């Protein structure tokens, strides 16, 4: 039913997850990713986050993008694994979706849960609140505050992306 | 943490199939401690010789921890002086021995009654005084 | 200034792009601060209100803030409209 | 690394740690350790051999490992208590969760692993930048946050640190690798006596970081990396491998020189907060440190070691390089102890 | 950890403005001049108090003028505002750009009819100030007994006894 | 509700017209004509051996590159706020230092192809 | 009724998709003194179907050495992104009307990769390879500008949301203010989705056929469309980025024929630019964009935000 | 605490398991190093949406942009460990042992 | 902060987001800006160890308001009751509960 | 012509905001009781 839809879309996010750190052929890993990154900007546009969900999303792809051409450039074996064929990968692939299938059981038959932190599983929609925006967004007006209000952070982030790129090419300068 | 907690709220050699039974479970408990990075740094080449590289450690971890035990145990009773380390002297290295003889050099074993021995010992006067290894920032 | 003149030349020949970029990315920078109206858009930011004018309690001596939302003290913003 | 360049190279890692010290928002000190950190795997392979590149990459994961963890211990001190300040941590696991990661990040528990294997490859130059100036940005958070650590976890690391630290450094021959052990175990010292006083793990760095300065100062000026190679040393420079001895008596503590005041100070503390035990314990393994100590300086200078003759051409030319700070270093990494009562200025 | 407050159904109970979005927008603007005596006092109760289980009977005076309000407005401006309303409502965002036709009609008709000024921009947007007779709340945050400082520092700054008094450092 | 409803139906149309197109043409296959398509020959034998493209370094430079447009993107809701001398400043210093790190990508080659 | 309105967006749109496909074959031929389809009904007009029945009863070649599983989610990504990123558009009132508007039309357009991407790998070829890490060549240079036009351009708009785009519009055509936004959005345009100078992922004069080399039948059907419903929607996006239509509040009639017309006559442009130009290298495609548009993209972005500032003219958020 | 937050830090949990526990693939390792940014992104973003922290919600993306800037490096690694070693499968560099 | 700058020079790099009671965007208030306006006035300049104790009963009272732990377990342990005598079928729902 | 038209919307957009907030005060003279009688309701059943 869509009342838990929350619940489940919190779930695919981890059998991707799990399914890509696995460690399956890098460019499998890759989809492993996306679809885990994918359903996750479900979640956080699910509680309001429609900028971040969006942003999480776009710039990921991006990032996954380029993962893909490093891996058929010079990562990429004439042999490619998959999720079946070697039988470490299949060993952890079983072992995460055994993992999360008898910890969610045990979260949703009892409700109280002891590991690490105690959870009432109950539901995701309780902890909503009751307010109001008016005529304004506050997941997207607190993020257009960065460049009102963190100056610091724009100087320490902007500083930071500009030695990104002399990294980038220090290191790859090949003598 | 609760397994060294309750051996301590045993007495020493009265009760002693329980205190042999903690005693047997901190020893052999430490056993897949150390095997455990045993493989993890030193490759193992397969799983039927890496559970046997955790089966002697294992086996040496459980052995000691359970001959300490009960070699502690028969002091404390027969002596009637449980509060004083020899029942932790010869309980606690007559171990290393068999932990020489579970590596079947009672050479290694002969230096075994030297430390193992000792340490046995200084843990008692821990128990009477107040000695703390971990002390909690008091100053 | 010779020298200057030919190597803008140069670059208006060579490359128009860049240039350009370089150009009016240049302006970009300058005039907002010559900008007459710049301060006008403070105030236009300023004046469109997204919360309440929340009330505030009468004691006396408050002349400025009107007690009524047709009195004629006040903040007003008669500069807007027209502009 | 082209010179200027080279510069920025260096200046983002010093600001970037100096964001560590200098925040009070833990986004702020998160992000001062990728600064450091993404700054720093460049200048590792500033020469750019296949060792260096393979020294980098191992500090990368070990490094970007260690600051994953550190971003969710903020995140449950920040889910459990909504606060950013550098304070107590509010709920245990993300503290247990934080320090587990500023270990890695300083090379204490088990995983000083990578300390040892990364500094063979990087360069001297690099070394005497990595073990010196990236433990300072993981020391001060540690010190903000000193109130509530576990004592029985930072104890227990601490004395590890020493311990394989210290036992490590029985196998080394290469002077690269010898070092990192001693810093792994001068790494234990410090920490030991971060819960009780803060002023002492301050004292104890600042003779470490001194100390390990003039160390690698005097190894370049040598321009050695294997004990043969400094054993040679004796010849054409005598003076170096004259002062490399009382240096490498520092090591080890052994007094009247600096090194005792930070083992000093330390037993002092921690005997006021009736541990014991744990102070003589690692007083009796920090012979090991002196022992390895002794026999570097035995292939030093107590015992002349055969040369060769081509070195006699050395002796026509000289260092046409300097880096001044080399002769302020020795001096007060060797004595000062008659001025303890200045660490009081730390307080 | 204590009791929960609330006045029973019966206090609670008021007809309500029944009528939809885009009548209330329409008369959005002559709403606020007249009716803002009990709007304002009543959302100062709000801010002040911090309560609304204390500022219900406010919330009363706010719907009654708000029903005289729309009373009047029924009975002499009762159709140009009927088609003021409706042609608001046909458009998705109830934009009051594609109702200045007929904002004119009803505009001029309370104008004359029920004697009312249309606000000017920004005018209704001014803060305000209310001379409500209300005492004003003493805790209301109801925090408790705040812990006393530290003791503080005084007196003077002498040489440390005996100097440094560290191990045999004479000074 | 409508976005995943919207969302289903496309994935769901899409399956069908693969699934009549893979199932009802009435197959032959043969070997040969599952055989690699290498210009009319045979395969020299690989395609899964590494292809070392030489756009590496343009290629990482492009993930910073968009790492920064998700910065510069809330301008819109940026440039309604109450103090634009601030935003002004912040957000022309991002496209400066983007042209920057550009203009450093540019002039030390860089951009230009590997050979 | 919600699901009407689902079909009422997807079939009429396929259609469109279908008969660009005769429209771009006889728009070439006449472009070429030649005259197009014209034997398959009455003037061509049932060349389309022609295909597509030809098409999905083609033996659809299963290749042994490609990965099945990757073979087949390629066709599904491509069709399902390009059907669905028609879904914000607003056509007079947009079926999905959403704050992010334009910014979930660039997260799919970015997901489109994809398709090019996993096919390439899955077909295990060297055309296969060179057509897909080219694609990823050719739209790497292609999305750091792609959000910045966006950005600038929309800057004076207000906010991402697609439905206040014509109230922005409502005066004078978005070009007169960016024409050289506009000019670098449209090559971009053209260029996101592979077409006329920038098609060096299909190349059929230097890889064959690049990505669809090994893809026969209703999995080639499939990628055409993907292919042809993205050109149809990309132009219908400058359309109303650009080209904003006057929409009576009460007849949206009147903005819908004339929304159609401008994508018909920019769909022409693309088909008018195929023709004309010849096609460049994917070397000098990537250095013609982030050594001449990209630096452009930025003073241009740099002086779109200082202008509202400078003017007074900054545009409402709500 | 509601078991959306549950799953996400369960996330980031076998996220650590598939980071360290390690394979014969620097690139599939590196790969779970952008992976358990996701956990800790999703995760940060619940709670300041959830608390109505405005201020905090440039966080994540301040985050997420130095998220990428590890992969950034890490991918350049990656090349030179290909460029010397040909291969990218982590055995070969063990040169550094002694 | 280790080495005070902040304070020193007198500029604000951080500190205007380290709480959620500090002034937001066009005065957006926090989740539980009453409590955290509580707490920290509470335990202000008083001391990090004299906090614990005494600014305790109301900082809960925060940490409840950010996590509803207990709030929640109120919801379950009725919901739960719901469950345990609606298929015992002893109480029905009244109309509010349904319409 | 952009910068006239502009301007013009943000005129509107006070004079809607300014509807907004003048009819605010019954919207928050609602609220306040809807809540008050789902918590009572709640509470009342709470007891059975
Ligand atoms: C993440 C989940 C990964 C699940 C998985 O095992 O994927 C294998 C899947 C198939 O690998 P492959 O390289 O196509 O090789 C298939 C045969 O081994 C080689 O090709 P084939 O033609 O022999 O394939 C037929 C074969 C294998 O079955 C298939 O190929 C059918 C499709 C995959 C079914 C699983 O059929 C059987 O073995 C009998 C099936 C009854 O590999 C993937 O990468 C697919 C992942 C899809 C994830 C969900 C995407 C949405
Ligand atoms: C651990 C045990 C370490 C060895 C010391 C204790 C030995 C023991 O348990 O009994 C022997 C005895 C037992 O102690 P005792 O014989 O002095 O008797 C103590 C009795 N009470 C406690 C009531 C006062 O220990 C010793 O003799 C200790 C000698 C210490 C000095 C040794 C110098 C060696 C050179
Ligand atoms: C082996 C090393 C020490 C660890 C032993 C583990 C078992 C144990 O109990 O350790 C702590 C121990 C007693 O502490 P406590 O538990 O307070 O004693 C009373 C009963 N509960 O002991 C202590 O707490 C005090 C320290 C005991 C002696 C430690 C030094 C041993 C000899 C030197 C090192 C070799
Ligand atoms: C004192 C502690 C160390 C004591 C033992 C030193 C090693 C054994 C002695 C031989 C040292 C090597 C050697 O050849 O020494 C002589 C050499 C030349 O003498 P020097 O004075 O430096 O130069 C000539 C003009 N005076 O001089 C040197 O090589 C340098 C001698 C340094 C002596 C210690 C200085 C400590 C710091 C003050």
């Amino acid at each position: 039913m869509t009342m838990y839809i929350a619940f489940i879309l919190s779930t695919i996010f981890v059998i991707g997850f799990v399914g890509f750190s696995s460690k399956p052929s890098p460019i499998y890993g890759g989809l492993g990713l996306i679809v885990s990154g994918g359903v996750g900007c479900g979640i956080v546009l699910n509680f309001g986050g429609s900028f971040l969900g969006l942003m999480v999303f776009l710039i990921y792809l991006g990032g996954m993008l380029v993962v893909f051409g490093y891996t058929t450039a010079m990562a990429t074996e004439m042999y490619p694994e998959v999720w079946v064929s070697n039988k470490t990968v299949f060993g952890a692939f079983v072992s995460g979706l055994m993992m999360e299938f008898c910890m969610v059981y045990y979260a949703l038959k009892e409700e109280e849960v002891e590991i690490i932190f105690k959870f009432n599983g109950l539901g995701d929609w309780v902890i909503y609140d009751t307010g109001d925006s008016g005529f304004f967004s506050e997941e997207a007006m607190g993020i257009a505050a960065l460049y009102s209000y963190g100056t610091w952070l724009v100087i320490v982030t902007g500083w930071s992306l500009l030695i990104g790129v002399v990294v980038i090419m220090e290191i790859t300068r090949g003598n | 943490k609760t397994l060294l907690h309750k051996y301590s709220d045993i007495p020493e050699g009265t009760e002693c199939h329980r205190k042999a039974y903690a005693s047997t479970s901190i020893g052999g408990a430490t056993g897949l401690i150390v095997s455990a990075y045993s493989i993890a740094l030193k490759p193992p080449a397969s799983f039927l010789e890496g559970v046997a590289r955790t089966g002697r450690y294992t086996f040496t971890s459980a052995a000691i921890g359970a001959i300490f035990g009960l070699t502690s145990c028969i002091s404390a009773q027969v002596r009637e002086k449980p509060d004083d380390p020899l029942n932790y002297f010869i309980g606690g290295c007559a171990g290393g021995l068999t932990l020489g003889a579970r590596t079947r050099s009672y050479g290694i074993g002969a230096a075994a009654c030297a430390y193992m021995g000792l340490t046995a010992a200084l843990v008692k006067m821990g128990q009477l005084e107040g000695w703390q290894v971990f002390a909690e920032p008091k100053v | 200034a010779g020298r200057i003149a030919s190597f803008l030349k140069n670059a208006w020949a060579k490359e128009p792009v860049l240039v350009a970029s370089f150009a009016i990315g240049g302006l970009a920078i300058i005039l907002p601060s010559l900008s007459p109206y710049t301060n006008y858009a403070i105030r236009i930011n300023r004046a469109t209100p997204y919360n309440y004018p929340v009330p505030l309690r009468d004691d006396g001596n408050m002349p400025d803030v009107p007690s009524h939302p047709q009195d004629p003290q006040g903040p007003s913003l008669e500069w807007l409209k027209n502009l | 690394m082209n010179p200027i360049i080279y510069t920025t190279l260096i200046m983002t890692v010093m600001s970037g740690t100096m964001l560590v010290m200098i925040s009070s928002h833990w986004l702020l000190i998160w992000i001062g350790f990728e600064m450091n950190l993404l700054a720093m795997i460049p200048v590792l392979m500033k020469n750019f051999n296949p060792r260096a590149t393979e020294a980098a990459t191992k500090y990368f994961l070990t490094q970007a490992t260690a600051s994953m963890m550190l971003m969710m211990a903020i995140i449950i001190n920040l889910l459990y208590s909504g606060q950013w300040t550098i304070t107590k941590m509010f709920n245990p696991v993300a503290m247990t969760m934080m320090t587990m990661a500023l270990a890695m990040k300083l090379g204490l528990s088990p995983f000083h692993f990578w300390v040892p294997e990364v500094t063979q490859g990087i360069s001297l130059q690099a070394g005497l930048l990595l073990l010196t100036w990236q433990k300072l940005a993981p020391l001060s958070v540690l010190c903000q946050i000193s109130q509530s650590i576990n004592p029985n976890l930072m104890l227990t690391m601490a004395m590890l640190s020493i311990l394989i630290g210290g036992w490590g450094g029985l196998n080394q021959t290469q002077l690269r690798k010898i070092m990192a052990y001693s810093s792994i175990a001068h790494m234990g010292w410090m920490t030991a006596v971060l819960p009780y006083n803060t002023t002492m793990t301050i004292l104890n760095l600042l003779i470490y970081i001194t100390m390990t300065l003039a160390m690698f100062m005097l190894l370049i000026h040598s321009s050695a990396t294997t004990t043969l190679s400094l054993s040679h040393t004796w010849n054409k420079m005598p003076v170096i491998t004259s002062l490399m001895m009382v240096t490498l008596l520092s090591m080890g503590g052994l007094p009247p020189l600096s090194g005792f005041m930070p083992k000093w100070m330390i037993i002092q503390e921690m005997t006021k907060n009736e541990s014991i035990i744990m102070p003589t314990l690692m007083a009796m393994t920090a012979l090991l440190n002196l022992y390895f100590y002794m026999r570097l300086a035995y292939s030093s200078s107590l015992t002349m070691f055969p040369s060769t003759n081509n070195m006699k051409m050395k002796w026509q030319f000289e260092h046409t390089k300097q880096m001044k700070l080399l002769p302020t270093m020795i001096v007060l990494s060797t004595l000062v102890l008659p001025m303890t009562p200045a660490l009081s200025s730390l307080n | 950890p204590g009791i929960v407050e609330l006045p029973t159904l019966e206090d609670l109970k008021v007809q309500e403005v029944k009528v939809s979005s885009s009548v209330l927008k329409a008369a959005a603007h002559h709403y606020g001049a007249q009716c803002d005596k009990p709007n304002k006092e009543f959302m100062l109760c709000r801010w002040e108090e911090k309560d609304p289980r204390r500022c219900l009977e406010e919330g009363k005076l706010v719907n009654q003028c708000a029903l005289d309000f729309f009373r009047q407005i029924k009975r002499h401006c009762a159709e140009p505002f009927t088609e003021y309303w409706t042609c608001i409502d046909y458009s998705g965002l109830q934009l009051f750009r594609h109702c200045r036709k007929q904002q004119a009609k009803f505009d001029e008709c309370v104008l004359d009819k029920l004697g009312w000024v249309r606000p000017d921009l920004g005018e209704l947007s001014k803060v305000t100030k209310v001379k409500t007779d209300r005492p004003l709340p003493e805790n209301p945050y109801h925090s408790r007994a705040r812990p006393e400082p530290n003791p503080e520092a005084e007196g003077d700054l002498k040489p440390a006894k005996h100097g440094s008094r560290l191990f045999f450092w004479t000074m | 509700m409508n976005i995943m409803l919207t969302l289903l139906t496309n994935v769901t149309l899409a399956s069908l017209l693969v699934l009549i197109a893979f199932w009802l043409p009435q197959l032959n296959a043969y070997s040969e004509k599952t055989s690699p398509y290498e210009c009319g020959f045979d395969p020299m034998g690989s395609a899964r051996l590494p292809f070392s493209m030489k756009f590496f370094l343009v290629a990482i430079t492009f993930l910073l590159f968009d790492l920064e447009i998700a910065l510069l993107l809330p301008l819109p809701w940026a440039s309604q706020t109450n103090n634009l001398k601030t935003m002004l400043t912040m957000a022309l210093f991002l496209l400066i230092l983007l042209a920057a790190s550009l203009a450093y990508e540019w002039t030390q080659k860089g951009l230009e192809w590997a050979e | 009724m919600f699901m009407i309105n689902i079909l009422s967006l997807i079939i009429p749109i396929l259609l469109a998709v279908a008969f660009l496909t005769l429209v771009e074959r006889k728009v070439l031929g006449y472009m070429q003194l030649r005259k197009g389809p014209n034997v398959v009904g009455p003037y061509g007009l049932l060349q389309p179907i022609a295909d597509a029945l030809k098409l999905v009863t083609k033996e659809p070649l299963r290749p042994g050495t490609s990965s099945i599983s990757m073979f087949i989610i390629a066709p599904i990504l491509g069709l399902s992104l390009a059907l669905t990123m028609w879904v914000p558009l607003p056509m007079p009132y947009p079926l999905i009307n959403m704050n992010l508007g334009v910014l979930f039309m660039l997260a799919m357009s970015s997901l489109a990769v994809y398709s090019i991407l996993w096919s390439g790998w899955a077909s295990n070829s060297k055309y296969a390879l060179i057509g897909a890490l080219r694609a990823v060549a050719q739209t790497i240079s292609y999305e750091v500008t792609l959000a910045i036009i966006l950005l600038s351009v929309l800057l004076m708009n207000g906010s991402y949301t697609l439905s206040t785009l014509i109230t922005t519009q409502e005066h004078i055509w978005m070009i007169f203010t960016s024409w050289p936004l506009a000019m670098m959005w449209f090559i971009s345009t053209l260029a996101e989705t592979n077409r006329a100078p920038f098609d060096l992922t299909e190349g059929e004069s230097e890889l064959v056929s690049g990505f669809n080399v090994e893809y026969a039948a209703g999995p080639f059907a499939m990628f055409f469309m993907a292919e042809y419903a993205n050109i149809i929607m990309m132009n219908a996006f400058t359309a109303i980025l650009f080209l904003g239509a006057s929409h009576d509040p009460h007849t949206p009639e009147l903005y819908t024929i004339n929304f159609v017309l401008k994508t018909l006559a920019l769909t022409i442009t693309f088909l008018w630019i195929r023709a004309s130009y010849p096609r460049f290298r994917y070397d000098q495609l990537m250095h013609l964009l982030w050594k001449s548009f990209l630096p452009l993209t930025l003073a241009l972005c740099m002086w779109h935000i200082s202008l509202p500032i400078m003017t007074a003219s900054i545009p409402p958020q709500s | 605490m509601p078991l959306v937050y549950m799953n996400i830090i369960m996330a980031f949990a076998i996220a650590l398991a598939g980071l360290l526990m390690y394979r014969s693939h620097l690139m599939s390792s590196l790969l779970c190093l952008e992976g358990m940014m996701l956990s800790l992104f999703i995760m940060s973003t619940l709670i300041i949406l959830n608390t109505h922290f405005t201020l905090a919600n440039m966080m994540p993306i301040i985050l997420l942009v130095f998220a990428a800037c590890e992969a950034a490096l890490g991918l350049s690694l990656l090349v030179m460990v290909s460029n010397t070693y040909g291969t990218d499968y982590v055995q070969n560099l063990n040169l550094l042992q002694c | 902060p280790f080495f005070d700058v902040q304070k020193r020079l007198g500029l604000d790099l951080d500190r205007w987001m380290t709480i959620q009671s500090a002034e937001q965007p066009h005065k957006i208030p926090g989740r539980c800006h009453a409590f955290e306006k509580e707490w920290i006035e509470c335990a202000h300049g008083i001391g990090g160890i004299r906090a614990e104790k005494e600014c305790k009963i109301e900082f809960d009272d925060f940490v409840e308001c950010l996590l509803r732990q207990k709030t929640m377990k109120r919801l379950s342990a009725i919901k739960r009751q719901r469950d345990k005598l609606i298929k015992e079928g002893k109480y029905t729902p009244p109309p509010h509960h349904l319409g | 012509s952009m910068m006239k038209w502009n301007r013009e919307r943000r005129r509107l957009q006070i004079e809607d905001f300014e509807a907004r907030i003048a009819l605010m005060p019954l919207f928050q003279a609602e609220k306040d009781r809807r809540v008050l009688q789902m918590l009572r309701e709640n509470l009342e059943e709470e007891a059975i």
